[PDB]
């Protein structure tokens, strides 16, 4: 934590180092989920299934 | 019920310089170095206070 009366951390736009408003306040780091998109690579069904 | 109270030397006014005060903080939300804009109410960057 760095000062009483503002806690909610967050740098850029969307980080938000925080969660929302706890008792003990303080934050530590952002990891609710994060995972990407998704391709298949094929060489043709006249030559392989 | 009245009460004398007169003064027989007035000071004259003065004028009151001042460059970054009043400037309070209306809302509760921390900003990690982020730059934000304010509608609010504020004394001037340069002006005189009585
Ligand atoms: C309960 O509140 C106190 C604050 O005095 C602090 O220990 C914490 O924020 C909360 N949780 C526990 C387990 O104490
Ligand atoms: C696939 O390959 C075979 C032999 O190379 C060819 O005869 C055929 O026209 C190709 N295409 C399809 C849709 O089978």
């Amino acid at each position: 934590k760095f000062l009483p009366f503002q806690q909610f951390g967050r740098d850029i736009a969307d980080t938000t180092d925080a969660v929302r408003d706890p008792q003990t306040l303080e934050i530590l780091d952002i990891t609710p989920c994060s995972f990407g998109g998704v391709s298949v690579i094929t060489p043709g069904t006249n030559t392989s299934n | 019920q009245c009460v004398n109270l007169t003064t027989r030397t007035q000071l004259p006014p003065a004028y009151t310089n001042s460059f970054t005060r009043g400037v309070y903080y209306p809302d509760k939300v921390f900003r990690s170095s982020v730059l934000h804009s304010t509608q609010d109410l504020f004394l001037p960057f340069f002006s005189n206070v009585t």
